[PDB]
RNA sequence: GCAUGUGGUUUAAUUCGAAGCAACGCGAAGAACCUUACCAGGCCUUGACAUGCUAGGGAACCCGGGUGAAAGCCUGGGGUGCCCCGCGAGGGGAGCCCUAGCACAGGUGCUGCAUGGCCGUCGUCAGCUCGUGCCGUGAGGUGUUGGGUUAAGUCCCGCAACGAGCGCAACCCCCGCCGUUAGUUGCCAGCGGUUCGGCCGGGCACUCUAACGGGACUGCCCGCGAAAGCGGGAGGAAGGAGGGGACGACGUCUGGUCAGCAUGGCCCUUACGGCCUGGGCGACACACGUGCUACAAUGCCCACUACAAAGCGAUGCCACCCGGCAACGGGGAGCUAAUCGCAAAAAGGUGGGCCCAGUUCGGAUUGGGGUCUGCAACCCGACCCCAUGAAGCCGGAAUCGCUAGUAAUCGCGGAUCAG
């Protein structure tokens, strides 16, 4: 894991959009690419559309949902079975 | 007083230093036989001298640097035998019979690229 | 923390990670490796035995 | 043992140090 | 070795680790040697035309 | 996937580098590409006058450069002015003493590179191929050699068939060590496409 | 007093420079530690030959700097004012550390 | 069982080539972004790079705001240099910049069946040929064949052949013995001084280091043979190519590669060019190839104790002290290095444990807690510690390697490289 000297890494311009959204008590959809964000609990309760290489889904985040990143909820390939 | 031989063998270098005595052995600081502490081969480093009879009749103050112990076995076993021979010319007719003066020209050989090993080529199987 | 006691808290902790729905959560669902081994290969002891299927002719003719 | 990372040949192979192979 | 990628290795980019090498030849990118800063084709090729200095064929 | 460059065989046996400097792993790399640089002008700017070697000996931003040239006029240039004009635009590009010599390949006729690059002009110059090389062979044997060799290879004439000729006379060598043995490349750029010339002269066993 | 190491990548014009020194010192009044050869640093290189595939076949590169140490005991000015006045091999670099 | 490569299938994309030996740990001697050629999305259009040209605006250059995932897009200020004419206002000009337009650049787009170069290959196999003469109407033969010998078209005898070229051999490198020159950062034999460390004096003997040399020729003896040469012995460190290297003939494969580079031809040019962010190359019902680790007692674990070589390192190797179970972190000496360091060599040796068990064998898989690199370890890094402790009890039909310091076995270093 991240080493705990340097604390999480989150994307300044993603933390950005949610502090505006919580200090004015708006829930408005975010959307963004950086995946490779941790997950402060300010973020809980929201939603984030995330990219995944095509699309943006949505993510609703939980409080249990806090410690990952936010990749780990939009799966990066498509998968059915072999035929 | 002193007679030295210079033996080497195989990245092994000993150097050989005999005077006459009791029949205790040093290496590098240590009795031989704790140098050596359990290596059945040892032994056979004392065979030059056994093989003229003059085991006994002498000490040695020895040093080897490189190779593995066995190889500076080989390697004190050639040197005392370089040795008795500077003490006394005649010894070589006895020791050149067993070939006690001899460089075991034998070494470790390059390994070779497209190989694994210099000879272990690697596996061809099926097809 | 022993026993089958424990046995409950790495159960409920896969679980939460499914419930989650995280990528460790599939992967452990559809019982593939989770740490990030190959699966074009290998990967047996998170799939069992191995369920052979048909396959081509190749490469030229048979 | 040399897959098993709890010792000394196990760390020895991996080219690590740790408990099970320690420095000095 | 596509041209802009030739400069593109050169543009001191936007973090540190976006640093690598290719050839101050040919361009390629895969088999560089810091050193010469060459691939291990140029390598060869210069090497042989006597053009690296001190840079015998080895053979033990 | 035949043979050895017969040079870089031979070399530090019985032929020596173009490059003869000493550097340590922090300094090497770029006076390599710095030798290249220069060596990548004077080959482009000096086509007119045939040149076979360019020996760069190095001191402290120090640079010998010798260039050995058919036509060493071509190179000095009249007046004087051309020599100038190169010894600045070196010392440009790069931005120490350079020291520009010229020195005269007595004998076009005993240097492969130069016996390689007549060939190539000739047959950019739309020459008959076959002729061209056994000509040239002749012209080297003639003038003292011991042994020559000259190997044309690509769409010899119009040809859709890639073919290769080749030609010689005397010894050539080329697992001998301590033959000397001069090699020349030179590649001819043409309407079809492109070919190249190898010429390999015997020199003398030493 | 006066220590010079030799660093150079041939080791003809590298062994006859150390000779033009070792003499140097002579015809000018000084005993010297001949000219030692040290140990000499090989840094080797292997190609795959081919241009693509084909790497069971390499070509091995080395390069060789030689190291020579000389030095002049008893150094005087007769000595010094006949080393700033040589120089004869292009390919040898000199470095000078009175210790 | 796991690591890698591949077939297939899947996929928005799983970039591309390699395909019997001679593809498959192969191009890749280093895919998280970069690399990167693929996919999605947002962007630029004389362009990220070259040399220019016509017209206008500008010194070049420097710093700040807005929007944005970044790229990009919009915008604010500072700045007036140089060359010529002039007293001056100032006109002209070099260079560089922006806008418009034109030559154009760019393309890892196609064709290795249009090519150069380089390589794999039969094959380090002993062959492939030419001048003259000779045989034959001729294609062609002869020589090169035959008998002996050889690793050898190596030599001997023979012969319508006598030679020669490319190949074999030799000249080059490493290892094995000795010499001369050389004494530091290496070395310690007798001696002086010792804090017991070659540490200090001193010395280069020895070891070594590394530059030049000597030495081996079937030379000697016996036996066989017209000869070449073969078997055996002596002296010798080495004996009949002493061991290993580099070195690949005329040609074959329409072999490989347009994705290293170069290049003919065809194709795209606000798109097949270029910038970015994210994803992919790592997908998984399956199949093969190469390998690692094992299935244990000629073993495993713990402790103590020995003996290497080759490399590498002053943007780095990091001794020693401290915290920490440890990865590691903080402090900090030496070293541009025969000095300082990486560095513990592991097998081995001595002591003790386990006692035939899915085990103190095996260490997959997963849960949890940390470390480091990096803008960033979800996809997808390595490492440490706790817990988990799968298959596997020596492998079917088939099949591989190696003929001596070889195989088997055990560790060590390096290239690429933030990792
Ligand atoms: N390189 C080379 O020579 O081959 C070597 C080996 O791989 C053979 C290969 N063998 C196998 O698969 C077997 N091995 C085990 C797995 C399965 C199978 O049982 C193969 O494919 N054989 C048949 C198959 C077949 C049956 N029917 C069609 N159409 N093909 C074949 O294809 N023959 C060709 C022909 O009939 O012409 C081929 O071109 C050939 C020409 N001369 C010979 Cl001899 N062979
Ligand atoms: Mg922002
Ligand atoms: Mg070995
Ligand atoms: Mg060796
Ligand atoms: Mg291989
Ligand atoms: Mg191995
Ligand atoms: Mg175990
Ligand atoms: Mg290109
Ligand atoms: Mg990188
Ligand atoms: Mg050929
Ligand atoms: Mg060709
Ligand atoms: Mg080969
Ligand atoms: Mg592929
Ligand atoms: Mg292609
Ligand atoms: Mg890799
Ligand atoms: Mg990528
Ligand atoms: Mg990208
Ligand atoms: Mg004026
Ligand atoms: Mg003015
Ligand atoms: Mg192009
Ligand atoms: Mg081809
Ligand atoms: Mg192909
Ligand atoms: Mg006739
Ligand atoms: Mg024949
Ligand atoms: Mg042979
Ligand atoms: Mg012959
Ligand atoms: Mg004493
Ligand atoms: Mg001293
Ligand atoms: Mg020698
Ligand atoms: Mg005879
Ligand atoms: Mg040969
Ligand atoms: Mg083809
Ligand atoms: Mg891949
Ligand atoms: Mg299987
Ligand atoms: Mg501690
Ligand atoms: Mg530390
Ligand atoms: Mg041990
Ligand atoms: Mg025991
Ligand atoms: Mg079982
Ligand atoms: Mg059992
Ligand atoms: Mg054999
Ligand atoms: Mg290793
Ligand atoms: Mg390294
Ligand atoms: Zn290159």
């Amino acid at each position: 894991p991240r080493s705990l000297k340097k604390g999480v890494f989150v994307d300044d311009h993603l933390l950005e959009k949610v502090l505006e959204l919580n200090a004015k008590g708006e829930k408005r959809l975010i959307k963004t690419w950086s995946r490779r964000s941790t997950i402060v609990p300010e973020m809980v309760g929201h939603t984030i559309a995330v990219y995944n290489g095509k699309q943006h889904v949505p993510v609703y985040i939980t409080e249990n949902m806090v410690g990952h990143k936010l990749g780990e909820f939009a799966p990066t390939r498509t998968y059915r079975g072999h035929g | 007083e002193q007679y030295y031989g210079t033996g080497r063998r195989k990245e092994a270098v000993a150097r050989v230093f005999l005077r006459p005595g009791n029949g205790k052995v040093t290496v590098n600081g240590q009795d031989f036989n704790e140098y050596f502490q359990g290596l059945v081969r040892a032994v056979a480093a004392l065979e030059p001298l056994r093989a003229v009879d003059a085991l006994g009749h002498f000490d040695a103050y020895i040093t080897v640097r490189g190779g593995g112990k066995s190889g500076q076995i080989d390697a004190i076993k050639l040197g005392i035998a370089r040795a008795l021979v500077q003490y006394n010319p005649d010894y070589r007719a006895k020791l050149k019979p067993l070939g006690f003066l001899t460089r075991d020209a034998r070494v470790v050989e390059r390994k070779k690229y497209g190989k694994h090993k210099a000879r272990r080529a690697p596996q061809y199987s099926k097809r | 923390k022993l026993e089958g006691e424990l046995r409950a808290e790495v159960a409920a902790n896969i679980k939460r990670l499914m419930d989650i729905g995280c990528y460790r959560g599939l992967r452990h669902r559809r019982g593939l490796p989770v740490r990030g081994q190959r699966t074009r290969t290998n990967a047996r002891t998170r799939k069992g035995p191995r369920k052979t299927v048909a396959g081509k002719k190749k490469a030229p003719r048979k | 043992g040399k897959g098993d990372r709890r010792t000394r040949r196990g760390k020895i192979w991996r080219g690590t140090y740790g408990k099970y192979r320690p420095r000095k | 070795a596509r041209k802009a990628l030739i400069e593109k290795a050169k543009r001191t980019p936007k973090f540190k680790v976006r640093a690598y090498t290719r050839c101050v030849r040919c361009g390629r990118a895969r088999s560089v040697y810091r050193f010469f800063g060459l691939c291990r084709i140029c390598l060869r090729e210069l090497a042989h035309k006597g053009q690296l200095p001190g840079v015998r064929k080895a053979s033990w | 996937g035949n043979k050895i460059h017969p040079i870089g065989f031979r070399l530090g046996i019985t032929r020596d580098w173009e490059s003869r400097w000493y550097a340590g792993k922090k300094q090497y790399r770029h006076l390599l590409l710095e030798d290249q640089r220069i060596r990548g002008l004077l080959e482009k700017e000096l086509y007119s006058a045939g040149l076979a070697r360019v020996d760069i000996e190095r001191a402290a931003d120090n640079v010998a450069v010798t260039v050995h040239v058919a036509k060493p006029g071509v190179v000095i240039g009249r007046g004087g002015e051309r020599i100038r004009v190169l010894r600045e635009e070196l010392a440009k590009l790069t931005g120490k003493n350079v020291a520009l010599n010229v020195q005269e390949v007595q004998n076009p006729n005993l240097s492969a590179p130069l016996v390689a690059q007549r060939v190539a002009e000739q047959i950019e110059r739309r020459f008959a191929v076959r002729r061209a090389i056994k000509q040239a062979v002749q012209r080297v044997m003639e003038s003292g050699a011991k042994g020559a060799k000259v190997i044309v290879s690509g769409r010899i004439g119009g040809a859709e068939q890639a073919r290769t000729e080749w030609a010689a006379q005397g010894r050539v060598p080329l697992h001998t060590l301590r033959a000397n043995i001069d090699y020349g490349f030179a590649l001819a750029r043409t309407t079809y496409g492109v070919l190249g010339v190898k010429a390999y002269i015997f020199l003398g066993e030493v | 007093k006066i220590r010079i190491k030799l660093r150079g990548f041939d080791h003809k014009t590298l062994d006859a420079s150390a000779q033009k020194i070792v003499e140097a010192a002579r015809r000018s009044g000084a005993q010297v530690s001949g000219p030692i050869p040290l140990p000499t640093r090989v840094r080797r290189f292997t190609v795959i030959r081919g241009p693509f595939k084909h790497k069971d076949s390499r070509e091995h590169f080395e390069l060789r700097t030689h190291n020579r140490l000389v030095d002049i005991i008893n150094p005087n000015r007769k000595t010094i004012e006949q080393l700033m006045t040589l120089d004869l091999p292009t390919g040898v670099e000199i470095e000078i550390k009175t210790v």
